[PDB]
Order: structure tokens, then C-alpha cells, then sequence
């Protein structure tokens, strides 16, 4: 661990990362997060504000299941990577908040890697974050990517600490 | 037996277990100063909050954390917490039962004990 | 206009849209009779159930279809439906307002008489 | 004391003592047939209604005469009685307690399975 | 033309009801407060309920910024003038607001001498 | 007590009874009832319906005094005396019912009785009741009328008990004084 200094995506480039992305893995943050059929649509508005509208199913209240429609606004910070997000369910009862939202790596067209620890363990870079594995096409990623998304999960800390997400029509 | 608070989950129709509960009693200076606190058992009830000769006439406020409870279910709530202010008069009856019914965007509350004394 | 019927969601804090409502009037024979039907709108409300002239005295029973509202949500209730039995224009035409705040396990019904 | 029914006044912030309660079990012919009954005690509860093995999964209904209760109190109510419909599924938990909060013009109920 | 202009669709709206007479609570005091930058409650919006049991225009869109607010309803007054010694000194609602964008809130309170319930109708 | 053993006003004319009537003595029928400052007001209406709309102060709900504003319609019968009044509160929460409402005598000019049993004894005839003792001037009746309104409370199974029907400029509105 050590959240800071995790050297994140380089000369990031919002726009070029404004396509569509799909889930593929996941880190389990503490609490109730999204569940499956986790897609996200990255937009952008003249102003330079990099938005991103996720789509997903979460185990809300004991049984009941809801395909929750989410939204999120991103507010710049040094590194072109990092960001500050304030998401919110187009609909109430949907966990609103702010979370770190780096972008650890991504060729834009194929794979990417997003990290986000929101509390830090006693002075000492992080203590409980959630990470997503995104890829252009919902099928998988070539041999190259995977060999990187794999050699990051080590840098970013996590190796195997994931759990691939299905996507059975539901949202 | 002194002031038995009790919670109820309306969505789940069960007892609000592990709900935090802080009670305050207006001080001279018009400020609230901690009186007792705890958590709702497995039944959703709160007992052992004070005693007959410590629980004196005055103005009391009861504060219950619903938000926590809710986010712990995963639903975003409306409120920030539910509050209950009330005159504890030596007036007659002194058995107080404080109940709440919580749902994501609303909560009610009742009190009991009458004045059995002609 | 006289009668009205409001319904609201106590989980999404939002009106209770498209909620069937069935009204019945105790007949001469201690037997409930269909008297009105309809569904809440986009604003939780259900207008034009009856006319004053038509609206006569007698016990009326509003029956709210909560159970499929809740189920269509993807949540299982504990109540089959809500019931509200009262007497009307017992001592002169009044304009009723029935409100209902629904929870999966707990609802409630108020009544504003003007 | 399963299937314990309770009642509360919101107006006298006190227990609805002596509140007639009648329960009904929807029969095969879609008809309601008496199941058990009584009145709320000094504390506003009414237990000893049934038994684990009498109480089977099905559809019963809890009738609350409230007007007779405001009627003693010199208050002429809006409601005719506070009814209750729900199905009893072994599904899992079988400890049922349907409370009620009474006022001359509004009333709320809840359960705790 | 003027600067700072927009629609007039009441963002906020309080509504009080009478559990004992089945009527809307009319002439009930309602003071509103906004947590300060220093954990201090500041006065926000005052007003009494109409013949309707409704309090309109307590604030404006522009003036309603996100943060926490309060809505105190002095039930104590209502019941006493009537001739009833209530249990609660008053009814308090504390919530955040326009947290994720502006939204139209409606706080309704049903009144009863020893009980009172509150709900919020809000929509995007 | 018991019933049908006594009379009621003969060809009583509702139109010559119409005028204000001041309570003075009551009866204690089971359950809450009309307090003090009990004042009538009996109207008619072409058809013939003999109305009435008496105000009063009631002990309602423990310790919450409210000056109740009633109203009651009347429906004929066989002996012009007895009627069939269904009473209701200009306002809800006000015990509304239907009681038998005779008129055990009078002289539509200060001092008219009234009776009403809504429960009959083991087929004996009369259990509970309630009764009022009217007169048109709130200061008391002549030595004659109170002679009769003292004869008719022994011919009237259970006519006049006279609890403290206390008049005292009470239900004012200009300064609430005590209520709403
Ligand atoms: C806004 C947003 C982010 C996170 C959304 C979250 C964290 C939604 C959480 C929803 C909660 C759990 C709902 C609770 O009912 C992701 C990273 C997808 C990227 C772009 C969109
Ligand atoms: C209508 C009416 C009759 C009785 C009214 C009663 C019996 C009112 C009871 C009021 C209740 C007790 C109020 C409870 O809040 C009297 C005989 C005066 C004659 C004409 C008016």
C-alpha cells in the first residue's frame, strides 16, 4: 500500500478516455458497492469537466435488487490523472459521496485501471480502497493488456485481490 | 425501566438493532450536556439509561442515529438524525417509553405513561 | 370537486405513481358494492372518483392496491393492501382528502375533512 | 407470546387499553371466519391469541374497533375500524407483532417478523 | 435585463396536519436554520402556516445552497392555545440539501399531542 | 327507571317553542355530556322541520376544555311531543348521535322540560336517560313554574336532577377566554 506516489497514468488526456468502458474485475471496498453489469460512459463538456455516468446492480437492502443509475462529476487537481468525484444517483437512496478517482493506467482504447482509497491507515498511505478493471470490448483483453493490468495490480497493490464481474442483462 | 427507548425498522419490519442513542438534559446555561447513551440490543430496545433519582425534572432531548443505520443497509436517507425534546415533569406518572419508526424518508415517534393518581 | 386520494413512497421519497384504487359502498344489505375505481397519477393523486350529487351517505371503503406497487418495485411487502373504512356525508356534504404514506412493512392513513 | 398485537394513543400518549380486537382467517371460499379475539390489557398489548400449530401459513385480518375507543373519549372519529391484511408464510421467521398508533383522524401500523 | 433570474417553483414547502381535528395546522411557527461554517446554527427562514397548513416562499433557488438546514415546528404553542398539554416541546427535522444538485423538497408533519411523524416528498 | 308511564306536551306547537331556551338543571346520563353555558336556539323552516343548535362547554379528553358548537335536526312521530333528533358537531370529533327527544311540558314562555332514555331496563322499561330544565330568562323562573318543574320531575321517571348547569359568559369568541 501507500496510495500516494503510486505514479498514475501519465499525460492523461480526458477526451481520448471519453469512450465507453466496461467492468472486468473489482476490489471490495468496505460496505455496499455496485454489484454487476457495471458499465460506464465517459463524457466531457467544453469547459473541460470530465464526467462519467456509470450503470450497475447492487444488493440494496437484504434482498431487493436494483439496477441503479449513477452519475459523477470530476474536479481537476495537479496530476492530469487524479480527480475529485462527487457522484449521485439520478435517484435518491443511492449512496452519494466523494471518492478519490485516479486513473492508474490506460491506453484509452482497450484497458485502463482506476484506484481509490478514501481513508488512510494511520498516517500511512491508504487503508481500504475500491478498484475497477475497465476494457473497451466486453469480451476480454488481448495478451498484452492483461500482462499490464496484471503488472499494476502489483504496483497499485492488489494482485488477484479482485473478483471479475459478470453481466447478465439486468440493467 | 427509567426511560426505555425502542426502535423499529419500517422497510424491514423488524427491530433497529445496534442503533446509537445519545440523550441530553438542558443545563442551566441553556446548553445540552450528555446524560447517557448506548445501542439498541437485538430486540431494538434501550434499557439501563438512568435511575429514579438522577432522572430529575427538566427538559430532555433524545438523539437517534438513523443515517448510519440506513447507509449500513445501503439506502441513502433523508434526515441527519431524529431528535426528541420533552419536559420530564414530576407531575404524576414517571414511566417513560420513547419509540421510533424509521423508513428512508420519514419517521414517527410516540411516548407513554399516564397519570394514575386521582 | 369532493373526494381525493393521495399516496406517497416512504422509501424513495416520491409520489406513489400508478397505484390502483378501488372504492366500495356498503349496500342496503351489509354487502360492499363497487362505487369507484382509478389509478394515482404522476403526482400521487387520483381525481374525479365521484360527483357530489352521486356521493351520498353511507360507509365507503377505499381499498388501495399497495401489494403490486411494492412488488413491481422488486420488494416484497408485509401488507396485502391498505384499507380505509369510514362514514360519509353523515351530517352534511364534506370534501374528503385521503393520504397514504407507504412502507414495505408499515403504512399510515390521515384524513383532512373540509 | 407470539402474534402479540399492541396499540398506542398519540393523543393521550398512552396505551389503548380495552381495545376490542378480532382476527380472521380467510377460508377456502374466500370468506373470513373468526380466528380469535379480545381486548388490549392495561399496557396496550393482546397476546395469547393463538398457538404455533394452530397458526399455519395463510391470510388472516386484524380488526381494530377505534371509534368505540374515541367514543368513550367523547371524540367522534373519522374511521370505522382499523383493519389488517397480510399473509402468514413459514418462509422463515414466525414471531408476529402488528402494532397500531391511533388518532381521531389518522393511524399507522407496522410489524416486526 | 436583470441578472440572476429564473423560475418561481417553490423549492421548499412545509405542511402541517391535525391528528385530533382532521384539519390542516394553521398558524404554526416554523423557524429554519443552516449549520454554520463553525458548527453554529444560523437563522434561515421564519414563517407561520396558512389556512392551508402550508408555508410558501421560505427561500429561493439561488439562496438555497447545499449544506445542512433545520426546520423547527413549535407544536407546543398550537396545542396549548387549544387546551392540551403536549409531550414534545417541538418537532425537529435536520437534513442536508441540494447535495447533488438543486432539488424540490416538501416537509409534511402530522400532529398528535403525544406523537408526530414527518416525511419528505422529493424528486429529481 | 322505566318508560311510557308518563306524558309529554299536548299538541305542542313547535312554532311557539321556537325561541331561545336557557338550561338550568340537567341529568347525569352515562358518559361524557354537555357541560355548562348550555344555550339552545330552536328554529323551524317552512317544511316544518323543527331544528335547534345548542352551544356548550365539554369536559373532553382529560383536561382540554372546548366550547362545543352543536346542531340537531328533528323528525316527527305520532304525538306532537316526541321527535327524532340526530345531533352532530359543526365540527368533527364531536360525539354525534340520535336520541329520543320528547318535551315533558312547557308553556313556550319560560320553563319547558325535556326527556330522553336511550336504553330500556330488563323489559321493565327505562335504564339510562338524560334531561334538561329550560326557561327563557337565565335568571330563574317564577314561583309557579318551578312549582311544576318540580312536580314533573316525579311524573317524569327521571326529569330534573340539576347538576351545576352553570352559565357564566363563557364561550366568548372576541377573546377566546377558554378554547379554540
Ligand atoms: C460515479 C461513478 C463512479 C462511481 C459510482 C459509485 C461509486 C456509485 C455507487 C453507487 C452506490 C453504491 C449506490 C448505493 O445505492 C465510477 C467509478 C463507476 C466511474 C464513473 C461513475
Ligand atoms: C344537540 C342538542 C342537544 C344535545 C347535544 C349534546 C347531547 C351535545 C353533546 C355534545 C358532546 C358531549 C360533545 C362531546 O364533545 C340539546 C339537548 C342541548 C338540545 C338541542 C341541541
Amino acid at each position: 500500500c501507500a496510495v500516494s506516489s503510486f505514479r498514475v497514468k501519465e499525460n492523461f488526456d480526458k477526451a481520448r478516455f471519453s469512450g465507453t468502458w466496461y467492468a472486468m474485475a473489482k476490489k471490495d471496498p468496505e460496505g455496499l458497492f455496485l454489484q454487476d453489469n457495471i458499465v460506464a460512459e465517459f463524457s466531457v463538456d467544453e469547459t473541460g469537466q470530465m464526467s462519467a455516468t456509470a450503470k450497475g446492480r447492487v444488493r440494496l437492502l437484504n434482498n431487493w435488487d436494483v439496477c441503479a443509475d449513477m452519475v459523477g462529476t470530476f474536479t481537476d487537481t495537479e496530476d492530469p490523472a487524479k480527480f475529485k468525484m462527487k457522484y449521485w444517483g439520478v435517484a435518491s437512496f443511492l449512496q452519494k459521496g466523494n471518492d478519490d478517482h485516479w486513473i492508474v493506467d490506460t491506453d484509452y482504447d482497450t484497458y485502463a485501471v482506476q484506484y481509490s482509497c478514501r481513508l488512510l491507515n494511520l498516517d500511512g498511505t491508504c487503508a481500504d480502497s475500491y478498484s475497477f478493471v475497465f476494457s473497451r470490448d466486453p469480451n476480454g483483453l488481448p495478451p498484452e493488456a492483461q500482462k499490464i493490468v496484471a503488472q499494476r495490480q502489483e504496483e497499485l497493490c492488489l494482485a488477484a485481490q479482485y473478483r471479475l464481474i459478470v453481466h447478465n442483462g439486468y440493467c | 425501566c427509567p426511560l426505555m427507548v425502542k426502535v423499529l425498522d419500517a422497510v424491514r419490519g423488524s427491530p433497529a438493532i445496534n442503533v446509537a442513542v445519545h440523550v441530553f438534559r438542558k443545563a442551566a446555561d441553556d446548553t445540552w450536556e450528555p446524560f447517557a447513551s448506548g445501542k439498541t440490543s437485538e430486540s431494538g430496545e434501550l434499557h439501563g439509561l438512568t435511575t429514579e433519582e438522577q432522572f430529575v425534572e427538566g427538559i430532555y432531548k433524545v438523539e437517534i442515529d438513523t443515517k448510519s443505520y440506513w447507509k449500513a443497509l445501503g439506502i441513502s436517507p433523508f434526515h441527519e438524525h431524529a431528535e426528541v425534546v420533552f419536559t420530564a415533569n414530576d407531575s404524576g406518572p414517571r414511566r417513560y417509553t420513547i419509540a421510533a419508526l424509521l423508513s428512508p424518508y420519514s419517521y414517527s415517534t410516540t411516548a407513554v405513561v399516564t397519570n394514575p393518581k386521582e
